[PDB]
């Protein structure tokens, strides 16, 4: 499949945890123990690996169709958290990426009905930290992804998204100082962020961390 | 009796590996305090029901049972260890089989003839039988060793197991079959190998695989050492003859290899007329390897030769083929020849020498890589010796410069080593001229050894040119750079006083050499306080009471108290030996 | 030239040699560890049934050859207690107590030690002495070992052998009420030392109940006028004389005994009385 | 590397 | 006492140059005393300019005998190893040997980090315990050196202002100061500081990562650049990769790599190189070939 | 308390038409001469008194009755004293980590070590901080407040205990100073039971991991009974704040009292003539 990582490199993701090591080397951290257990299983040859950071454009996408491994494992290691929490322009343009590329294939058939064999299965995966959504302007409360209709075609889709990609988010929570109590939960809860509304729009499931061991569960399932 | 055995299976299982080894190593000790008939009839078939499944274990029982089988009560009775130590051949690894074997060899070199008639030809022809190839082999190595001691129907009897065995397809017993030919023939005499042995000799090398070939060509190199000039000609000779050109590279490579034997066993004029085109074919071919060996060889085999032949041998084939491989497009063959290519200077005559050796030896100064170079300077000494001084001299005049500053110093080395001969040679002017300053930067290298070579190439100067030239134009340049403030080149200097010290006289060692060396005992560097104390120690004895008692002894209880402690245990241990309190 | 345990379980006079040998390799309290310790072997079965070690011939001798080991070395517990763990004395003296004809699982109250055989009053009062100093030192602080990871299971099989450490140190308070009583019975020559450790347990249980304190006192002023008794004649005897000048020392500031000249005049001893 | 070394 | 002590362990030196290994009892007592000289030295030990720091041996004797050939003889010339001389050769006891037998006779001319090959699990599984049954014939000997492994100082600090370290940085490490309250007397565990001090790595990456080697951490150039302000220092020498030329500027000017072990486990084939701070700080860089065999 | 002139006047001789010897210079060069300070002991310690009376002065009460026979203790205020203590622990450690006055278990020590070794430096490079603490010790509610000062000096003291390879504690001489004075500090300021904070005169003459454990005792005391500003009864007739160590439940610390007399049951040799101090009330 495709695997996208939608990274945070908003400001706010620089905070340090009690691990002594800050939040985005959480998330590279993150990504690298996805890769381990991804690669335990027997049937991951072909899986292109796309990222994409909160940052304007054209530098917004790090790895994409074009591109190999060992670009997406450089970009990765050489990320700096120094933009805003802008997610819906980011959203937009990793739906418009993947979308973009849908419509050139031809793999959405328009007008011939829907064929759920002709699949492109693809897994976004947005980390960040929950954070106030902030823009130049000021800080917004409520996540509206913009609606310019960059992508022709895009009006033929009422929204952005497909039925062959998910959207899931692990949103870090890792406190300043180590909890004296001991999480003890099997699920994983999710979070009271502003991300969990279109992750559930769209049929994922937003991942809420709080300790390294949680990050092992959430990133196990 | 059956305690000691109680206790042997509750300590061979267990987790570690150390247990059993003490256990075993000291299992002579459980024999002999226990008995001897005893061991004899319950030890024994319990060592051989026991099967185990770590390796060094069985290496121990089986060195165990070799220096047991002198307390098993003589060689009167060591047919009852004859069962179990057959039983050992029945293993999977290389070490256990190779310890078997020489444990059967100690057995059969200890023990009487007639029981071996009696005995152990049953035991060798039935694990000859054995369908496993390691029964096979050990099966070799007994018939190797089993000569001398059987009747001549017992003999027919084994040489006819032997071609049972050594027919068969598949490779590993062919190869140590083909080793106990080798070492087979050492003690047969001359009719049986002359009728039998050599036609399937040729047989068995007229085969496929490449190591039953090698094995082979050295089986035939130790048959040529031991059959006489008359008879190897005729028989075994094409044989080798067709296996020196054969398609893999191993062969020639091996008997490249073995070349030398070949040509010390079959006599000079067979070297002549066949050894000699064959070795054109050898250095002349396309794989390099065998062309590097081929180099290391003709080295031995030029120095190995009648001498009324090697020079027109040498004038006539060698020293073109020596020109083809010097232009060798390899590295690693101009390195092998360069390593061994100066050595046919003794061999050969003087003028030839020169007007062959020398300009392929400057061909290969200049050579970029570093090893031929590093080869041929280490060779220059033995050249050296040959070849008078005074044109090889004149022969390294352009030569010498770059030598001196290239990147590798083993050539700086050899070179400072090797340049007092030089300079003695060619003169006091020249090195006055431009050859001082080579020595000068020599001893402010970075490389330690460079710097202590030109400090004993300095001692070498003063002993081969005189007195005052070293006051004229050594000493200033010695205290200039004694004036530095880096700290090694304040230690080259200290190096300097106690090797020019070791001969220079009596009258500078108190008005250019002490001083200097009195006046920097106060550098912050513990070092240059450490050697300066070790210069004192050294110095004391040639220099006088008088300057000894003024100036030695109060700078030496000043350095007695200092805060390093390596520094005060060296001037107190100057201060013993100089006797000077 | 070293030895191993099967050496000297098949052969008894290798053992005896072993005794004689004057500069000798390893030490015979190591020979004891290694002897217990091949004793502690379970009996694991056939279908790895784990039970207690098989009273077979194997065992018998080897312990009889361990308790002529610890004879060698006169019964003294100072170095035999400092080289040998807690679980491994307990099994060589409940070894030491069953050969001298004790049954198992006998109250230990009266015992009259003049009614008794020599060698099982001496049994009983070197396994009840083994009790309280063991009781006495595990009151005693230790240092840590280092946090360096250890393998697995040799971690584990410590973990075991101090487990049963705990247990063993339970049952030996609970035993070692009444041994208390034994020893204060025990009383009625070089078994001051004996005595000694006695007043040692009342300083275990000193913090709580102080008037043990008194009772400690007359047990240590008994151990001087035996120690003006000894002179020289250490044999037995391994009483450290700086811990008995420290506990008295500590003993004297409960009670004012007068003999001002003859006690203590450091003026750290009336300010605390003022 | 002109070493097969076989 | 100290004479006759002096005079064996010179000949201690003199037999172990000729590369002849020792006594079990002889060893004893050379560990006995560096346990004595190694107790009065902390986590990170002043040692005053000048200096040749070199780097990784790894068991390879003839080429350390080759590199007291290039930097000078053990008493005249100062040197700092950053550890790691235990593992991946064929002569590993003698290489510890003589730097033990060096450190207890030159008490101020030698300085001995500690790696992480110095330690008993990776001693057991890398080819030092085989060496040890190999030669001495048990593994008491082994014990030994795992404990004067354990004894060893973890870092170095040359005129205030260099830090010399096997390993890298840690996150949890901010100021030298937590390096000298550090419980030292330990074996090296698989998380902590000490462990990132003896395991971690430069790369160029934007902050902390996991090291894929199982332990410890990797770094970047802000972190580097931060850990040098903040204490003060201007230079972070390591040697914990395997380099071509001998030593590395990463971390623009402030992260140095050097490697002291030339033809590392005989087939890779790099040119190793030690570096030597003169007493004015003032540096050279020696870079030399393995020795002939 | 706390060139190119000269340059090429001597670049002889390693030149001339060959390239220098070095590569480079690391930084600057050497690092200063470094720079030794020098005090007297005499103008230290009465600049100190002369802060100390100011304090003392300003931190008292009004007063001004001249009633009773004198040969009293003026009050100091339980208001300015805390004052004092609040900008003490601002001023030494502004951080807000480990801000509760409970403390936590003994291995969340090993969690903010960082902060630890800082307030160490802090005790270690200025003695007046010490003294301040006496200042603070004289106002039972005030000490309570410097719960985490003492708490991180505390931690510091047990990493250097456990770090420490010396067979004697007086081989370290501000370290076992500061223990010392911690543990009396706090037994000024009714933190600790008198029984229990009478240990550190035994302190001087014991083994490190024997005082690592005392140190221990003492932090699972606090554990067990903590700093709080309350537990202080203002007794009124003369008007202070007393904690009484009876009423809590525990009193005397059960098992901090047994590892302390353990302590003293293993160097009976030593501490003989001090083992009168800890008996019990
Ligand atoms: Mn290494
Ligand atoms: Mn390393």
């Amino acid at each position: 499949p495709i695997l996208l990582f939608l990274i945070d490199t908003s400001a706010s993701m620089n905070q340090r945890s009690h691990l002594g090591t800050t939040y985005l080397d959480t998330a590279k951290g993150a990504v690298e123990t996805f890769m381990k257990l991804r690669a335990r299983d027997p049937a991951s040859r072909g899986d292109r690996y796309m990222l994409v950071t909160f940052e304007e454009p054209p530098y917004a996408i790090k790895a994409g169709w074009k591109e190999n491994h060992a670009t997406f494992m450089n970009e990765l290691k050489n990320l700096q958290a120094e933009g805003l929490t802008t997610l819906g322009q980011s959203l937009r343009t990793a739906f418009d990426l993947l979308n973009l590329n849908r419509l050139v294939t031809g793999i959405d058939n328009y007008g011939q009905g829907r064929n759920p064999f002709f699949l492109e299965p693809a897994i976004i995966i947005t980390i960040t930290d929950g954070s106030k959504l902030t823009t130049t302007s000021g800080v917004q409360d409520e996540l509206h992804l913009p609606l310019n209709s960059p992508l022709p075609g895009s009006e033929l889709t009422k929204e952005p998204f497909r039925w062959d990609q998910r959207l899931f988010a692990l949103v870090l929570r890792l406190p300043g100082t180590m909890s004296v109590e001991s999480e003890q939960l099997t699920g994983v809860p999710l979070d009271d962020s502003a991300i969990t509304p279109m992750c559930e729009v769209t049929g994922g499931r937003s991942y809420s961390v709080c300790s390294p061991r949680m990050l092992n569960q959430c990133l196990e399932s | 009796s059956l305690y000691p055995i109680a206790v042997l299976i509750d300590e061979l299982r267990n987790e570690d590996v150390q247990l059993r080894l003490n256990s075993i190593k000291k299992l002579s000790t459980i024999a002999l305090a226990l008995g001897v008939e005893r061991t004899r009839s319950e030890l024994l078939p319990f060592l051989t029901d026991t099967i185990y499944d770590e390796d060094e274990v069985l290496l121990a029982l089986a060195e165990q049972l070799g220096t047991f089988t002198t307390l098993v009560g003589g060689p009167e009775y060591v047919h009852c260890l004859l069962p179990p130590l057959e039983s050992l051949a029945t293993v999977e690894e290389t070490v256990v089989r190779d310890k078997a074997v020489e444990s059967l060899r100690a057995i059969s070199h200890e023990h009487s003839p007639s029981d071996l008639e009696a005995h152990f030809v049953p035991l060798v022809k039935r694990l000859a039988g054995g369908d496993w190839f390691t029964s096979r082999t050990s099966a070799c190595g007994l018939f190797s060793v089993c000569y001398p001691r059987v009747s001549s129907a017992v003999k027919a009897e084994l040489r006819q197991y032997f071609r049972n065995l050594c027919s068969d397809d598949t490779p590993m017993v062919r190869r140590a079959a083909a080793s106990k030919l080798g070492e087979f023939a050492k003690v047969l005499e001359l009719d049986n190998v002359k009728s039998e042995i050599i036609p399937m000799f040729s047989n068995l090398a007229s085969d496929e695989q490449d190591s039953v070939r090698l094995l082979a060509v050295e089986a035939c190199v130790n048959i040529a050492q031991l059959l006489p000039q008359e008879d190897l000609e005729a028989l075994v000779m094409p044989t080798l003859r067709q296996a020196a050109e054969d398609k893999s590279w191993r062969v020639r490579y091996m008997v490249a290899d073995k070349f030398t034997e070949l040509q010390k066993a079959v006599g000079p004029e067979i070297t002549k007329t066949d050894l000699v085109p064959a070795f054109q074919n050898l250095m002349k071919d396309c794989e390099a390897e065998v062309r590097a060996a081929a180099s290391h060889k003709v080295k031995e085999f030029c120095e190995n030769l009648s001498a009324d032949c090697r020079e027109n041998v040498i004038m006539s084939q060698i020293l073109p083929c020596i020109k083809e491989l010097v232009s060798d497009a390899n590295q690693h063959v101009k390195s092998a020849l360069a390593s061994v290519i100066m050595g046919l200077s003794p061999i050969l005559g003087k003028d030839n020498t020169i007007e062959h050796l020398l300009p392929l030896f400057l061909a290969q100064l200049k050579d970029e890589c570093p090893e031929v170079r590093l080869n041929i300077i280490s060779n220059l000494d033995c050249v050296n010796e040959v070849i008078g001084i005074r044109q090889l001299s004149q022969s390294l005049l352009p030569a010498i410069v770059e030598l001196a500053e290239d990147a590798k110093w083993r050539v700086r080395l050899a070179i400072i080593e090797y340049m007092p001969l030089l300079a003695g040679q060619l003169g006091v002017e020249f090195f006055d001229e431009k050859l001082n300053s080579l020595c000068m930067a020599w001893l402010v290298d970075h490389v330690y050894a460079i710097r202590e070579a030109a400090t004993s190439n300095l001692k070498k100067l003063v002993e081969k040119f005189g007195k005052e030239w070293a006051h004229a134009t050594i000493i200033p340049k010695v205290l200039a750079m004694s004036g530095d403030p880096n700290y090694l080149h304040r230690m080259t200097t200290l190096f300097c006083i106690n090797v020019l010290s070791e001969v220079c006289g009596q009258d500078i060692t108190t008005k250019h050499m002490l001083p200097t060396v009195l006046r920097m005992a106060g550098d912050p560097v513990a070092n240059v306080r450490f050697n300066v104390a070790k210069s004192l120690q050294k110095i004391g004895p040639i220099l006088d009471n008088s300057t000894l008692q003024s100036e030695v002894k109060p700078i030496l209880e000043k350095l007695t108290q200092d805060q390093d402690v390596d520094v005060k245990y060296f001037a107190q241990e100057a201060l013993t030996v100089l006797s000077l309190a | 030239p070293q030895t191993c345990w099967f050496e000297f379980l098949l052969e008894e006079s290798l053992l005896e040699k072993h005794l004689r040998k004057p500069c000798p390799d390893p030490a015979p309290v190591q020979l004891i560890v290694q002897f217990l310790e091949q004793a502690s072997k379970p009996s694991v079965n056939e279908q790895n049934q784990v039970q207690p070690p098989p009273d077979n011939k194997r065992n018998r001798i080897l312990k009889l050859l361990a308790l002529k080991v610890a004879a060698h070395l006169k019964w003294d517990l100072d170095i035999l207690e400092k080289s040998l763990s807690v679980p491994v004395l307990n099994m060589l003296l409940n070894e030491l107590l069953c050969i001298s004809k004790v049954p198992p699982g006998t109250k230990h109250v009266d015992m009259d030690l003049a009614t008794l055989p020599p060698t099982t009053a001496m049994a009983v009062l070197l396994y009840n002495r083994w009790a309280i100093r063991t009781i006495v030192q595990s009151s005693f602080p230790v240092k840590q070992a280092k946090p360096g990871p250890p393998q697995l299971s040799v971690m584990n099989q410590m973990q075991q052998e101090k487990e049963l450490t705990e247990n063993i140190l339970k049952v030996l308070k609970e035993q070692a009420a009444d041994s208390i009583l034994v020893l204060e019975a025990a009383l009625k020559e070089m078994q001051c030392q004996v005595c000694y450790d006695l007043g040692a347990a009342y300083f275990q249980q000193g913090s709580t109940n102080s008037a043990v304190y008194e009772n400690a006192r007359e047990k240590f002023f008994r151990t001087k006028e035996l120690i003006a008794e000894i002179g020289s004649l250490s044999l037995h005897c391994t009483i450290d004389e700086k811990r008995l000048a420290g506990y008295c020392q500590a003993c004297d500031v409960l009670v004012p005994s007068s003999d001002s000249t003859s006690q203590q005049l450091t003026p750290y001893s009336q300010v605390h009385i003022c | 590397y002109l070493k097969q070394v076989p | 006492d100290e004479k006759v002590f002096t005079k064996e362990l010179d000949q201690w030196i003199e037999q172990l140059n000729e590369c002849k290994q020792l006594s079990e009892s002889q060893v004893k007592s050379l560990c006995e005393k560096a346990k004595e000289i190694l107790t009065k030295e902390s986590n990170v030990q002043e040692v005053r300019c000048p200096v040749t720091v070199c780097g990784d041996v790894h068991g390879q004797f003839h080429d350390l005998m080759e590199l007291f050939r290039i930097g000078g003889k053990s008493p005249d010339t100062n040197y700092l190893f950053m550890g790691d001389y235990v593992d991946r050769g064929y002569y590993s006891v003698e290489t510890v040997t003589l730097l033990v037998a060096l450190k207890v006779r030159y008490r101020e001319r030698i300085t001995i980090l500690r790696g992480n090959h110095e330690s008993r699990q990776i001693t057991q599984v890398y080819g030092f315990y085989d060496e040890c049954l190999r030669k001495y014939g048990n593994a008491n000997v082994w014990k030994y050196f795992t404990d004067l492994f354990d004894y060893l100082p973890l870092t170095a600090l040359v005129d205030g202002q260099i830090f010399c370290l096997h390993g890298g940085l840690s996150p949890s490490i901010d100021t030298l100061d937590h390096i000298r309250a550090l419980d030292r007397l330990q074996e090296v565990p698989h998380e902590g500081p000490m462990c990132d001090l003896l395991w971690s790595d430069p790369d160029d990456r934007g902050g902390w990562g996991i090291s894929p080697r199982g332990a410890g951490y990797t770094f970047g150039q802000d972190i580097s650049e931060t850990f040098n302000h903040a204490n003060g220092l201007t230079l972070v020498s390591r040697a914990h990769q395997l380099v071509m030329e001998g030593y590395n500027w990463c971390h623009d000017r402030n992260v140095v790599t050097i490697f002291s072990a030339p033809n590392y486990c005989y087939r890779c084939g790099n040119q190793a190189a030690i570096m030597e701070l003169d007493d004015t700080l003032k540096y050279s860089f020696l870079q030399f070939d393995p020795a002939p065999r | 308390g706390q060139t190119n002139r000269r340059h090429t006047a001597a670049v002889p001789g390693p030149g001339g038409i060959w390239s220098v010897f070095h590569a480079g210079v690391i930084g600057r060069g050497l690092k200063p001469p470094k720079f030794v300070q020098s005090r007297n002991q005499q103008e230290v310690i009465y600049n100190t008194q002369s802060l100390l009376s100011l304090l003392v002065h300003c931190c008292s009460a009004p007063g001004g009755t001249e009633c009773g026979e004198c040969w009293g203790a003026p009050i100091l205020s339980p208001e300015a004293a805390k004052a004092v203590a609040v900008t003490l622990v601002e001023s030494v450690c502004p951080d807000a980590a480990g801000a509760e006055l409970a403390w936590p278990p003994e291995e969340h020590a090993r969690a903010t070590v960082e902060r630890d070794l800082r307030i160490g430096r802090r005790f270690r490079e200025q003695p007046l901080l010490f003294e301040l603490l006496k200042l603070v010790a004289a106002a039972p509610p005030a000490l309570c407040y410097c719960s985490v000062l003492l708490r991180g000096l505390l931690a510091a003291l047990l990493g250097h205990w456990e770090a420490s390879r010396h067979p004697d504690t007086t081989h370290s001489p501000w370290h076992l100073e500061a223990s010392c004075t911690l543990v009396a500090v706090m037994a000024e300021g009714s933190l600790l039971p008198p029984a229990l904070g009478n240990m550190h005169e035994v302190f001087s003459q014991l083994a490190p991991f024997e005082v690592r454990l005392l140190l221990l005792s003492v932090w699972g005391f606090l554990r067990e009974h903590g700093p709080l500003p309350q537990k202080f009864i203002f007794q009124s007739e003369r008007g202070r704040f007393i904690r009484d160590f009876s009423r809590e439940g525990g009193g005397e610390g059960g098992p901090h009292l047994a590892v302390l007399h353990s302590v003293l049951h293993r160097n009976i040799d030593r501490l003989g003539l001090f083992s009168g101090r800890f008996q019990a009330p």
